DNA sequence: CTTGTGGAAAGGACGAAACACCGTGCTCAATTCGGCAGCACATATACTAAA
DNA sequence: TTTAGTATATGTGCTGCCGAATTGAGCACGGTGTTTCGTCCTTTCCACAAG
RNA sequence: UGCUC
């Protein structure tokens, strides 16, 4: 996992630090460890790491375990480093599904880590004063309304609470309090009477105090994914399979958990009966839609009963199967071509083949086909499964059929990623420094009319600002930003084919 | 037989395809320009900390002046073990 | 004006760090790239080629020719190293047992470690204790390596990892796919079903369906390697600063400089002499074209293979020249010495050049009896006296003696051969110019290497030595005859 | 060991190589340190 | 027809040029038929069997364009669409059905419609990085690093 | 070289060695095996632990940290050998103080 | 007996291929000796079944 | 429900196919070096027909 | 290989 340590090693040094980051790759190379160990491996003072493992620690990247002998040991998430990336994705799905109060609700949930339901309803006040102006102030209620609505979605979660000392073991206070988790009050949000209204940054005792609040980063990953079956089920057959399996899948989400083979069998009354009257739809195109789902090759969804008229279930493990081949076959394709693609998709289709037979169902000449198979054997997008007719293995007397394997070959394209990722964020930082000298001269002579904008400001200091030699590289700055742009953008859209690599490699482990 | 080649390969060999653009939209527009607002906050967030600068020239009567002043958050000590107070 | 910096620092090596370079460190170590398999050019000068073997940036083996890199001659060259890329990796034999024992520690599908947080907390608390010896590190490695073949299901991805072993050579068989007598389970039923194209295409699949496990190629460690985490490495007793997994599988070869190549110019014929380190790498260049052309041309798969097995048997006789598991048809022809030839046997570098290594200012002569001479002194005849020179610094108390002898000349046998100045290290030989004015010129400091006269002690042995009294230190005193002769009562410890 | 500095070349630890040797110069450990005036 | 001769066979040379006008147009007919079934939205099955084209129906329309003089049978057509299939592009379906104007499988009979692909292009194939031939080298510190990337530099011009 | 008629010088062989070894003399072991038959200034790099030339390390481009080493030239052949098996020896050099 | 324009042959580079014409093909082990990996295989422990 | 039988399960315990060692050196010499199998280019010499 | 010891 060194691609994964690299990237988070760059995600830590671009948002928290250098002498942090340092002890988050220290962690996520060598363990748990305690603490001691880790301060003398490391090389720095004692205090340094403890504020790293405590700004760490405060947005859930590192968890504190306790062991024999009472010695606690600090053990980092690299998952939850990984995430981190996808903090644009979740603002911008959470401004999408709810209003601009859900989104800085969630930005502060996400920059802060961990807190009080107050503070965050506060600061989501202060900062949305500013988006509006006329005098008009902004109330706690509504706040605390869009809080408990995503609350009670699952999308922001209470963090685990320390239990009460005085009732559990009092006396000698452990080293660790051992913070446990609850699902009881995990989405229970506190009765905060006390209201108030946000100040206009004018420059001129806590009821839910213990009660820490998080992003529920499992919800949105199962939002992204009912969102990208969605995309798919609408491009291939149409907009309203895709209406149906949303409805579905919302239907499901409550009463399934983030992780099984099959969710809850629906029948088709209640599908029908929960659809939005949007749609002049009736009960028998209902059911020869999901009918007609049932029978299509991809296997989105299954019939799995037919009790209460018609009972239909939705693959979602078979559905994360599908889109990750069909990555897979995108991403040869777009690198080897169309034909290469083709052979790919035979190849796959076909569990075991031959170079001949590939060249019978394909029908591409000799000399082109095998160079495609090699290259794709050059890059471990297959293997060969090489039977033997004696325990030899001598190549002269044994067969090789070729054969994808997709977990493998989906292992090696979230290494890619993460590597493509990690160079992209190298080439931005790289392009900073080297013109770091031409940022800091644009810097200042932009400040020079960022000061005394209205105080003392007079006429005079607006020709000459571009007088300086700066208008000739204002062509170099503006490449600059345009490379930065572009950089960021291919860096959050590989965040998307990321995260599909990353469930389709969850969803097919047990875990036993 | 193979042929003998007399320069070593180029360090960067040419590729007849090329990445496919990236999308378009106002939402891809939207997270990039939310990523970067991140980024220009997140430095100045007390949870950055920066590396402590050390080895002072001199003391001077303008070091009240240049002052760096910024307010520090306070860890909840009852979380977290007592081996990370100050 | 003028920057502070050091001259010469008396640096005391303190402890050698083993380790292994990956392929970007071997291509930043190394200086060119070296891609011809010829080794001279088609003029009849038979210059060496450019970015091809033998080239002379990569250190030189000739008088008259020197190294392009640094501007030098044969004597002050230490050598350069160069990179050769590979087609297709290739098993490090070194570290092909290396490389079994941690496919045989790390699951083949999520690439973690076969242990549960318990054992890994155990094990990392066992490892943290200071003062960790080879033995111990190997007894950990031994133990952590049984408790990983115990289990036999991933707890981490829930993957099933059946049996790793090694059949043929250089090749890793892994048994995902083994046979279960009571009831099978989906995924083998699946793995045996998905051949319906292959068996409808080649029935002969269907009787050999049995015995095909999953085929560990160079290509599928390498990349299991790749994304093994971090935290693991500790775990396989592997240090991390030494080295990583994804180094034990070999995808550039570092072709050492021409001092450890020496190539020797018979223009007696038309041929010249060379080693067959150099022989084999261009063997290794000729196969990797050939690998190229038949990727370019679309051979078949079988004869690929073929290739690709053959590069590997070549990069390890060129690794390890000796192995057992040759085939008879892949077998070598001739001998050929490689690496660890060069390294082990008698007449290797351990026991031929570093415990045992031959030295100059040395005689070796018949002895003879002579029992006028002292037990502690040996007589030595005066032709080899006149050979066999002592370094005296000229001082304030030996100044006229070693004038005196300057004065005689390397002919006279009390006297001194080479002097060598105090501010310039260019040596002078006595036979020619005018020696006296080299005696009325001697400054304190300098260097005479005079005659070995009497009082000079000198080591004087037998060859086989059994006890240490078989070397003594004894004075030697000039005679006229051509003998070593020495006191009789001596001859008891040398025999 | 032993073998290891017979090969790096340098004096082995057993035999004359076990102490060390200090010279017996005319010298004043801690000599006088100049006062400083502006401190 | 294996050891010699063939369809795309002309005098032992493969023509590519041949079975790329082929997948064309066979291309072209099934989207046509797709966008007609879609337009008529009468019905979702009676869409799904519009979109449909069995193989008998494209070989006579191909038989129809008469784009080469050599006579292409209908199995031929079929390993055509086969090829289709595999290009990611169109979808088949085995129906069951006795008798009718194809008459070729027993009992069985093969319907093809265009499809359109599951997802758009990935992320990864939207960075230099994830199509570079020489991604194994890549290195922070060395020959080949990103900040002196040829790749990503003109990618960044572009 | 080993023959007399190749002008070959004796050889101090294992039992030598031993002999020396035996009698403690280090220092004349060391001026018999390192500074009369194979003795050499190398350049080592502190930072790498590599070997350098003239005083300058191709692996890091740095001169600031490359010292000179007296050591047997048959030590450093070792070493190149190793090198090239990817047995790389990483030298962490000293003060002799 | 000297000569010549055209022809054949012999010798020396030279490139495709792999030092054996064809595909075969043997024998002997040089003597311990400390690892081992297979198989096997045994015994007991645990769980299912009959009373 | 409980004692007896069957199976598995790993351990452990006895072989048999591997890989590694076998004194120190000194001195002379004779051999041979990678090549060689077939194809083509070049140069030379001599079967007759001509003075 | 032959030797010398
Ligand atoms: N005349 C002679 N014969 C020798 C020499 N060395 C070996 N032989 C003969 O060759 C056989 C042994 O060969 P080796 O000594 O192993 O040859 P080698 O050492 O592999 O050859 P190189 O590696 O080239 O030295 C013996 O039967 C000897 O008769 C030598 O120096 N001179
Ligand atoms: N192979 C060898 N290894 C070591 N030393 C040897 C060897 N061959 C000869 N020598 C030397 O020669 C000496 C052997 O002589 P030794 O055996 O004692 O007398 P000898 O040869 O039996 O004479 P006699 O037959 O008794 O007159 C001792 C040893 O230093
Ligand atoms: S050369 Fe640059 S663009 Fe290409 S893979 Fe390496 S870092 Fe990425
Ligand atoms: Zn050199
Ligand atoms: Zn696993
Ligand atoms: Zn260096």
């Amino acid at each position: 996992t060194q691609a994964e340590i690299k990237l988070c090693s760059l995600l830590l040094q671009e948002h928290f630090g250098e002498i942090v980051e340092k002890i988050g790759v220290h962690l996520i190379r060598t363990g748990s460890q305690p603490l001691r160990v880790i301060a003398h491996d490391t090389g720095t003072s004692l205090d340094q790491v403890k504020k790293a493992l405590c700004v760490l620690v405060q947005h859930n990247l590192v968890s504190y375990q306790v062991h024999k002998r009472g010695v606690v040991e600090y053990e980092a998430q690299c998952s939850r480093v990984l995430r981190m990336l996808r903090y644009p994705r979740y603002i911008y799905t959470t401004k999408t599904l709810y209003s601009d109060t859900g989104e800085l609700i969630v930005e502060e949930l996400l920059l802060n880590g961990k807190l009080t339901m107050s503070a965050v309803v506060k600061k989501v006040a202060d900062r949305l004063t500013e988006t509006m102006e006329d005098g008009k102030t902004m109330d706690y209620a509504e706040v605390s309304n869009t809080f408990v609505r995503l609350a009670d979605t699952h999308f922001v979660q209470r963090c685990p609470s320390v239990p009460t000392t005085e009732n559990s073991d009092p006396g000698p206070p452990p080293p660790a309090p051992t913070l446990v988790i609850n699902e009881k009050d995990m989405y229970l949000v506190p009765k905060l009477s006390l209201i108030g209204k946000g100040k206009r940054r004018r420059s001129s005792p806590i009821p839910d105090d213990g009660i820490y609040w998080q992003a529920n980063l499992d919800r949105f990953h199962q939002h992204f994914r009912d969102q990208a079956i969605v995309s798919a089920v609408a491009n291939r057959m149409d907009q309203t399979s895709s209406e149906i399996v949303r409805t579905m899948l919302r239907m499901s989400e409550i009463t399934t958990s983030s992780s099984a083979p099959f969710t809850q069998p629906l029948s088709s009354n209640e599908i029908f009966r929960s659809l939005p009257v949007g749609y002049n739809i009736s009960k028998q195109v209902l059911d020869q839609y999901l009918t007609l789902l049932a029978d299509d090759p991809l296997e989105f969804v299954g019939k799995s009963g037919d009790s209460g008229g018609g009972m239909y279930v939705i693959n979602l493990h078979k559905a994360l199967a599908s889109l990750a081949t069909a990555t897979l076959e995108s991403v040869v394709q777009e690198r080897f071509g169309s034909r290469c693609a083709r052979i790919f998709r035979l190849v796959l289709q076909k569990k075991h083949i031959e170079q001949k037979q590939v060249e019978d169902f394909a029908m591409i000449p000799a000399k082109e086909a095998k160079d495609m198979l090699y290259k794709m054997l050059s890059e471990n997008f297959m293997s060969l499964q090489e039977i033997p007719k004696t325990p030899d293995h001598a190549p002269s007397r044994t067969f090789y059929l070729y054969t994808v394997n997709i977990l493998s070959a989906a292992r090696m394209l979230l290494h890619r990623c993460y590597k493509s990722i990690a160079n992209l964020i190298e080439r931005r930082q790289f392009e900073t420094k080297e013109n770091k000298r031409l940022l800091e001269k644009s810097q200042r002579v932009e400040a020079i009319i960022a000061s005394m904008q209205a105080t003392g400001a007079e006429e005079a200091q607006l020709q000459e600002i571009e007088e300086m030699i700066t208008a000739p590289e204002r062509q170099q700055l503006e490449t600059l930003k345009r490379n930065v742009n572009k950089l960021d953008a291919s860096e959050i859209q590989v965040d998307e084919t990321i995260f599909l690599l990353e469930s389709y490699i969850e969803c097919t482990m047990k875990r036993q | 037989l193979p042929d003998v080649v007399l320069k070593p390969p180029p360090l960067f060999p040419d590729t007849d395809y090329k990445p496919v653009p990236l999308k378009t939209g106002e939402g891809e527009e939207y997270m990039l320009a939310l990523k970067q607002e991140l980024r220009e906050t997140m430095k100045r967030m007390p949870y950055f900390i920066e590396t402590p600068e050390e080895r002072q020239d001199i003391e001077r009567y303008s070091k009240r002046y240049m002052k760096v002043y910024k307010e520090e958050w306070i860890p909840d000590w009852r979380r977290l073990p007592r081996e990370m107070m100050p | 004006k003028e920057q502070f910096r050091e001259t010469d620092v008396a640096k005391k090596i303190s402890h050698i760090c083993f380790g292994m370079k990956s392929p970007e460190e071997m291509r930043q170590q190394a200086h060119i790239q070296v891609v011809s398999k010829n080794l001279y050019s088609q003029d009849n000068q038979h210059a060496p080629l450019l970015y091809g073997v033998l080239d002379h940036r990569m250190g030189t083996s000739e008088k008259d020719r020197p190294c392009e890199t640094c501007g030098k001659n044969l004597a002050d060259c230490l050598g350069h190293y160069g990179y050769i890329d590979l087609e297709l990796p290739c098993f490090h034999v070194g570290y092909f047992r290396a490389v079994i024992g941690i496919l045989q520690m790390i699951c083949k599908t999520c690439c973690h470690i076969m242990l549960s947080q318990e054992e890994k907390k155990q094990f990392l608390d066992y490892l943290k204790r200071p003062g960790l010896t080879y033995l111990q590190k190997r007894g950990l490695k031994k133990k952590i390596s049984d408790k990983c073949r115990k289990k036999n299901i991933c707890h981490h991805c829930g993957a099933f990892n059946g049996t790793v072993k090694k059949c043929g050579l250089l090749k890793i068989i892994h048994e995902k796919y083994k046979t279960n007598k009571k009831v099978v389970d989906p995924i083998v039923s699946n793995f045996l079903q998905s051949f319906e194209t292959a068996i409808e295409h080649n029935k002969e699949v269907e009787p050999l369906l049995g015995r095909a496990q999953e085929n560990l190629n160079p290509l599928v460690v390498l990349n299991l390697f790749k994304r093994i985490p971090a935290e693991d490495v500790p775990l396989l007793l592997m240090n991390p600063e030494a080295g990583k997994p994804s180094d034990l599988i070999l995808t550039r070869l570092l072709v050492p400089p021409l001092c450890i190549r020496p190539s020797v110019v018979s223009d007696l014929k038309s041929g010249t002499n060379e080693d067959d380190l150099t022989m084999k790498l261009t063997e290794i260049i000729f196969l990797n074209d050939v690998i190229k052309k038949h990727r370019i041309s679309g051979a078949k798969t079988q004869m690929i293979m073929e290739d690709w097995d053959f590069l590997q048997l070549q990069c390890a006789l060129y690794i390890n020249s000796e192995l057992s598991g040759i085939p008879l048809n892949m077998a070598p022809k001739k001998w050929t010495r490689g690496f660890v030839q060069r390294l082990k046997g008698k007449q290797g570098r351990f026991r031929g050049n570093l415990s045992g290594k031959r030295v100059d200012f040395s005689g070796r002569t018949v002895i003879s009896p002579d029992p006028n001479l002292r037990i502690d002194e040996v007589a030595v005849p005066v032709h080899v006296a006149k050979i066999l020179t002592f370094p005296e610094k000229v001082n304030k108390a030996n100044i006229n003696f070693l004038r005196k002898l300057v004065q005689n000349g390397p002919e006279v046998h009390p006297g001194a051969n080479f002097i060598q100045q105090r501010h310039t290290q260019m040596k002078r030989f006595l036979k020619y110019g005018n020696r006296e004015k080299m005696a009325q010129e001697l400054k304190y400091g300098d260097i005479v290497e005079r005659h070995l006269i009497d009082g000079d002690v000198v080591l004087f042995n037998r060859q086989p030595s059994l006890h240490k009294l078989s070397i003594m230190a004894h004075l030697a005193r000039v005679k006229p005859h051509r003998t070593f002769r020495f006191n009789e009562c001596v001859c008891t410890p040398y025999n | 060991g032993v073998s290891e500095c017979i090969i790096m070349g340098i004096p082995m630890n057993i035999g004359t190589g076990l102490f060390k040797l200090l010279h017996k110069a005319d010298r004043d450990p801690n000599p006088p340190k100049r006062p400083l005036i502006f401190d | 027809r294996s050891v010699t001769g063939g369809a795309w066979y002309s005098d032992q040379d493969f023509e590519s040029e041949f079975v790329e006008v082929l997948n064309q147009q066979c291309f072209k007919f099934l989207q046509s038929k797709a966008e007609t079934a879609r337009e008529s939205k009468q019905n979702p099955m009676i869409q799904r069997n519009s979109s449909f084209a069995s193989s008998h129906e494209v070989w006579k329309y191909i038989c129809e364009l008469g784009i080469s003089k050599v006579e292409l049978s209908m199995e031929d057509i079929e390993t055509i669409l086969n090829t289709l299939i595999y290009d990611g592009k169109v979808e088949m379906t085995i129906i069951a059905a006795k008798e009718g104007t194809v008459g070729s499988v027993d009992g069985h009979m093969k319907l093809y419609r265009a499809v359109n692909p599951i997802i758009p292009p990935t992320g990864l194939v939207r960075a230099p990085c994830g199509l570079c031939p020489v991604f194994d080298d890549c290195h922070e510190g060395g020959e080949i690093s990103p900040s002196n990337c040829i790749y990503m530099t003109e990618w960044l011009e572009f | 070289t080993e023959g007399r008629s190749r002008d070959g010088g004796l050889r101090l062989g294992e039992m030598e060695r031993d002999c020396l070894i035996g009698y403690g003399a280090s220092m004349l072991l060391l001026e018999r095996l390192m500074i009369s038959s194979d003795a050499f200034e190398v350049d080592v790099c502190g930072q790498c632990g590599l070997l350098g030339y003239s005083g300058w390390c191709h692996y890091c481009k740095s001169s600031c940290h490359v010292s000179s080493l007296r050591i047997p030239y048959a030590c450093k052949l070792l070493f190149q050998e190793l090198q090239s098996m990817n047995i790389i020896p990483r030298l962490k050099l000293s003060k002799y103080n």
